[PDB]
């Protein structure tokens, strides 16, 4: 079925360069507008670059610009030059189609483990650990600086759960949908600033860290991370 | 009979008497049935062939609008009483209004000619953008073309009346004259090369034996009433060349007769305008309906 | 605009593709076919339950030839559906009334009285074989003339041309011997025929 | 035999019409007299979606009075987003002779049809990111010149061989086929509570079908021509027939027979689409006159004429909200009236 | 032709038996339908520009 598999990692002295690959199989990826996200060994999730359907627009994080290069055979590249110290972290290939109606950031790649040797919508979560046993419920808050809702009436609230090991899911788009392939447990809710992911009978599947993202306007801010773990 | 120096440059001009007796019965039923015709066309007025017509009709209001402000001067000896402004703006998009007039005569027929002898041409399916642009490039190049009659010195205060006329009779040969000249040269060429080629391809298929009678009529009639119109300005232009150009400004007698032969005929221009409902009214059956 | 810009993103590029579409497509010439049944339609230009779409190219031009004859209901409730094809290619069996009947019932709908009808007289040979064994007083009790396949096929052909009466169309008649290739360009010739007829009426000079 | 056959018909028939006669009362007009009049109703062309190239045959409003798709022998089944005019989605039909379109109350299937006598169900919610056919409906001997679901699985397609047949698009197969139609179903509306429906033929009679028993309950009719198009009163007991003969009668199921027509003498084209109000007092039905009158349901008389189009309204709908109907004429533009 | 017939006079007789009710009572129904959701029809009464989306 669907695979975004990826290369590219190892080893890279800093000040050198390499080249990042994502290679898509399985669905229409000439109009998938492709993400790139990456994450520190020890720190949640942070947006990278994002290249458009037919390449219209491509964006670039405030840490990232000039230094990184995102293009797309049905193969996504990312160039880095110039890299630092804090460029050591697993890059992920995240898929997006956008129009009304749609999941965007439905799919996450594998990822691929690369290390080295003021305006923007910050948003912060009050909790980042909850101990939970399992048939109990759990609820994950997550707050903004800025109101996410659009005039249009949408809120701009992405919830993705990472189970540990596995690269992160969509679990909850635009803050009151729920993603394809997810159970009915986990519902959103919240208005404006404030935003809830309220998990129903937790299982003992349901354990891992939940992040908090908006989409308002570029770049993308990603949570803290809440990590719920067993008991 | 005159001599008046213009621009450091010696320039014969003369007042015949003729033309206050023959030149304004003739423009004024230009004028109404110009109004008439062209006034209605415009009303009732989209492809390739239709925009084309419609930026021609609106050459010929402007050109219908002049001819009122014209006939006053013809009426009142040649005595401008306007000013700058007016003659200037008036002989500037006077002059621009036919060229407009000659170079869309051209563009209809090299239409018809891309449509008639190369059926299957891309041309032929251009969009109404497309040829809106185009409309507007033409329309912007006889705004280039005319531009330096803005710029003119005029009216003169020669004796009682002031001169509003940019046709002076003398061997100062501004570019003028030279767009006078090619507008009538190479258009005729075009407009006959086309209409020569949509005949020769209508009776070469053998389909001629039908109301492609009428088409062929309209077509060969386009070109000669466009002759017609044009020729007898040019040829007394011509003349005038000739003439200056063997006797020089020495003497002006012999300029007076050819003068007045100029203005009459250029009237003929204007007669052009006149009979373009032909090309709206004549043609087509949704026009008598 | 939050990401309504990547919605309207979408919509552009697809509608420059629906355009770069619909450029290509114009190219290509619609001819409506029809006739009675094994009256030759597919003997025509045989070198090159539904509708039944054929596609050939010639002299740079896409021919696109709809055979409808499979449709088995009132050809009222779908013909405008074909209101927009530059010509109708008949296609009449002189080897055996039906097909005049049909003739004059399409070439007088409401739909087609702009839209001329190229007319094809099948097997000519064959007719010819027939009328000098059998004469065409039994398919046309009206004919009063000489017993040649000539005359014959001349009164048929006017027999077919009569059934019009709007002057805005015109029947390109013509016989094939169920043999010739040449047909295509019969085709050719009388569509480009009509596409400058229809260009004259477009400058309101036809 | 055949001869007692057709006295008892005959004899049955009268039966039928001196009931339905015999129930006649009062008309519409004499009790509706009572209700003051609408009043003119202006309506202003707030969308215009352009982007189709060739005569729009269909158009399907969305359960969610979004989303509008659009159905061209361009070869295209273009989804609209009709608040901005955006395009969704842009299918590309196998043929390009499409005469209806559907839209599923859930929104995930577009269904289309036409000369191919094949009902093709698209899936937009394709996890691939395009749009693919998901069963390619076939078994009918006429052109599809209707279809409607009556949920994601089962649908109801009218084709041009006298026979309305309800589909099951998991197995693709007939599940019960609707057959006593004379002449081509050329229309069909399925009720609100989805258990029944009407098919409005060529032979001048709108039969009343039943989903479930595959029976004709009952049938109408009452006009001098071909009924083009047919739908629903909103409360589900009437519904309204647009012949082709300019006029359009407002019948009752439970009454059995016409209650009133809607006839001009200014009008003499015929009509290709017949829509409701939200309140069922509007019946906005389109003309062949390149026009699209708006007629009290009640009062029979005109209330406004929605004239925008350069060419002839081949079909006509009424958002389920009530906020808007589009018409989509064959000059290849789809307003959005209001 | 006699199977057929046989099938349409059936079909005939079965839809004798549906029960009909007046005319008057279906026509009061429909108006009362019509004014009991008349305040919820956005285009008899053309609807302020605040809330209508198509603006
Ligand atoms: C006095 C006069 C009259 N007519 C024209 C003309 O060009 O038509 C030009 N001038 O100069």
């Amino acid at each position: 079925d669907v695979q975004l598999v990826e290369s590219g990692g190892g080893l890279v002295q800093p000040g050198g360069s390499r080249k990042l690959s994502c290679s898509a199989s399985g669905f229409a990826f000439s109009s998938f507008g492709m993400h790139w996200v990456r994450q520190a060994p020890e720190k949640g999730l942070e947006w990278v670059a994002y290249i458009s359907s037919g390449s219209g627009t491509i964006y670039y994080a405030d840490t990232v610009k000039g230094r990184f290069t995102i293009s797309r055979k049905n193969t996504l590249f990312l160039q880095m030059t110039s890299l630092r110290s804090e460029d050591t972290a697993m890059y992920y290939c995240v898929r997006s189609i956008y129009y009304y109606g749609s999941s965007p950031f439905d799919f996450w790649g594998q990822g691929t483990t690369l290390t080295v040797s003021g305006s923007d919508i910050v948003m912060t979560q009050a909790t980042s650990s909850v101990p939970v046993t399992p048939g109990e419920s759990v609820s994950i808050s997550c707050r903004s600086s800025k109101s996410l809702l659009h005039s249009n009436g949408n809120t701009y609230l992405y919830w993705f759960l990472q189970r540990p090991g596995q690269s992160p899911q969509l679990l909850i788009y635009r803050m009151s949908n729920l993603a394809s392939g997810v159970p009915d447990r986990f519902s959103g809710s919240g208005s404006g600033t404030a935003f809830t992911l309220t998990i129903s009978r937790l299982e003992a599947e349901d354990v891992g860290v939940y992040y908090c993202m908006q989409h308002l306007e570029y770049p993308l801010t990603f949570g803290a991370g809440t990590k719920l773990e067993l008991k | 009979d005159h001599f008046l120096e213009i621009d450091k440059k010696n320039c014969c001009v003369f007042r015949d008497d003729f033309i206050v007796k023959v030149l304004p019965p003739v423009l004024g039923l230009e004028f109404i049935f110009g109004l008439l015709g062209n006034g209605l066309a415009l009303w009732i007025f989209w492809k390739s062939s239709r925009i084309f017509l419609f930026n021609l009709a609106v050459a010929d209001f402007l050109l219908i609008i002049c001819l009122p402000f014209l006939m006053d001067n013809y009426v009142r000896r040649w005595d401008w009483k306007f000013g700058d402004i007016p003659c200037r703006l008036m002989l500037f998009m006077l002059a621009m209004n036919r060229q407009g007039s000659i170079i869309f005569l051209t563009v209809v027929a090299v239409d018809r000619y891309f449509r008639v002898v190369h059926p299957h041409h891309a041309l032929n399916k251009i969009s109404n953008r497309t040829a809106a642009i185009i409309s507007c490039l033409l329309w912007g190049i006889t705004i280039g073309l005319t531009v330096h009659l803005l710029k003119k010195k005029m009216p003169i205060q020669n004796g009682g009346a002031n001169l509003c006329s940019s046709f002076s009779i003398c061997h100062t040969f501004q570019w003028h004259e030279a767009m006078f000249l090619l507008e009538f040269f190479l258009p005729l060429g075009i407009i006959l090369f086309c209409s020569a080629r949509i005949i020769w391809s209508l009776r070469q298929r053998q389909m001629d034996r039908h109301k492609i009678k009428r088409a062929i009529t309209f077509i060969m009639v386009v070109a000669i009433v466009f002759v017609i119109c044009f020729l007898p300005s040019v040829v007394v232009r011509i003349r005038i060349f000739w003439l200056l150009h063997t006797s020089g400004t020495q003497n002006c007698e012999v300029y007076r007769s050819v003068d007045l032969a100029f203005f009459i005929t250029l009237s003929f221009t204007y007669m052009n305008s006149m009979l373009d409902p032909v090309v709206y009214y004549f043609s087509s059956p949704s026009f008598p309906n | 605009s939050a990401e309504e810009r990547a919605a309207l993103e979408r919509s552009k590029a697809i509608e420059k593709n629906l355009k770069e579409d619909g450029i290509s497509a114009a190219k290509d010439v619609k001819l409506l076919l029809l006739g009675a049944d094994n009256s030759g339609k597919s003997t025509i230009v045989k070198q090159m339950t539904g509708i039944v779409e054929t596609h050939f190219t010639f002299k740079n031009l896409h021919f696109r030839l709809f055979d409808v004859g499979g449709q088995r209901s009132e050809r009222k409730k779908w013909i405008h559906c074909f209101e927009d094809v530059t010509a109708i290619i008949f296609c009449v069996d002189l080897s055996d009334h039906e097909s005049l009947m049909l003739f004059d019932s399409i070439c007088n709908n409401k739909f087609f009285i702009d839209t001329s009808i190229i007319l094809f007289l099948n097997k000519k040979d064959l007719f010819g074989e027939k009328i000098k064994k059998s004469p065409l007083t039994i398919c046309f009790p009206e004919y009063t003339g000489p017993n040649t396949y000539e005359d014959a096929a001349a009164y048929i052909q006017a027999q077919f041309e009569s059934k019009n009466r709007s002057p805005n169309k015109e029947i390109y008649c013509h016989m094939t011997c169920a043999t010739d290739t040449n047909n295509a360009q019969v085709i050719f010739d009388a569509v480009t025929d009509i596409i400058i007829a229809n260009n004259l009426r477009g400058c309101g000079l036809y | 035999e055949l001869d007692q056959l057709r006295q008892e018909a005959e004899q049955l028939k009268n039966q039928i019409r001196d009931a339905r006669k015999a129930c006649a009362d009062a008309t519409l007009s004499q009790i509706t007299n009572n209700i003051d009049p609408v009043g003119r109703i202006q309506m202003r062309t707030r969308r215009t979606l352009r982007g189709h190239l060739a005569k729009i045959y269909a158009m399907h409003w969305g359960t969610d009075s979004r989303l509008l798709v659009s159905a061209s022998q361009d070869g295209k089944l273009i989804i609209w987003d009709s608040y901005t005019t955006n395009k969704v989605h842009a299918i590309p039909l196998r043929s390009s002779w499409v005469m209806t379109c559907a839209y599923a109350p859930s929104g995930n299937y577009v269904a289309c049809g036409g000369l191919d006598n094949i009902c093709s169900i698209y899936n937009l919610k394709t996890r691939e990111g395009n749009v693919r056919v998901s069963r390619e409906l076939a078994g009918h001997t006429g052109y599809l010149s209707c279809c409607r679901f009556l949920d994601d699985n089962q649908i109801v397609t009218s084709s041009g061989d006298t026979t309305c047949a309800l589909w099951d698009i998991e197995t693709g197969q007939q599940t019960t086929t609707f057959t006593g139609h004379t002449g081509d179903v050329m229309s069909l509306s399925l009720a609100p509570d989805t258990r029944l429906f009407v098919s409005g033929a060529c032979d001048a009679s709108a039969k009343l079908w039943d989903v479930r028993e595959g029976m004709c309950r009952q049938t109408f009719t009452g006009h001098e021509s071909d009924i083009n198009a047919i739908c629903f009163f909103p409360n589900g007991n009437a519904f309204a027939t647009g012949s082709d003969d300019a006029t359009c009668r407002l019948f009752d199921l439970r009454a059995d027979q016409e209650l009133m027509t809607y006839s001009h003498d200014n009008i003499i084209c015929g009509i290709t689409s017949v829509s409701f109000s939200k309140s069922g007092r509007l019946l906005l039905a389109g003309y062949d006159d390149f026009n699209c009158n708006v007629w009290d349901a009640l009062k029979a008389d005109r209330a406004g004429v929605l004239a925008g189009h350069d060419n002839r309204v081949s079909c006509l709908g009424v958002t389920d909200d009530g906020m808007a109907v589009a018409t989509g004429s064959w000059d290849s533009f789809l307003k959005i009236w209001n | 032709s006699i199977a057929q017939a046989r099938k349409l006079v059936e079909q005939l007789k079965m839809e004798a038996n549906i029960d009909r009710i007046k005319v008057s009572k279906a026509a009061a129904d429909l108006m009362a339908y019509c004014e009991a959701h008349a305040k919820e029809d956005p285009l008899l009464t053309p609807v302020p520009a605040s809330e209508n989306p198509f603006r």
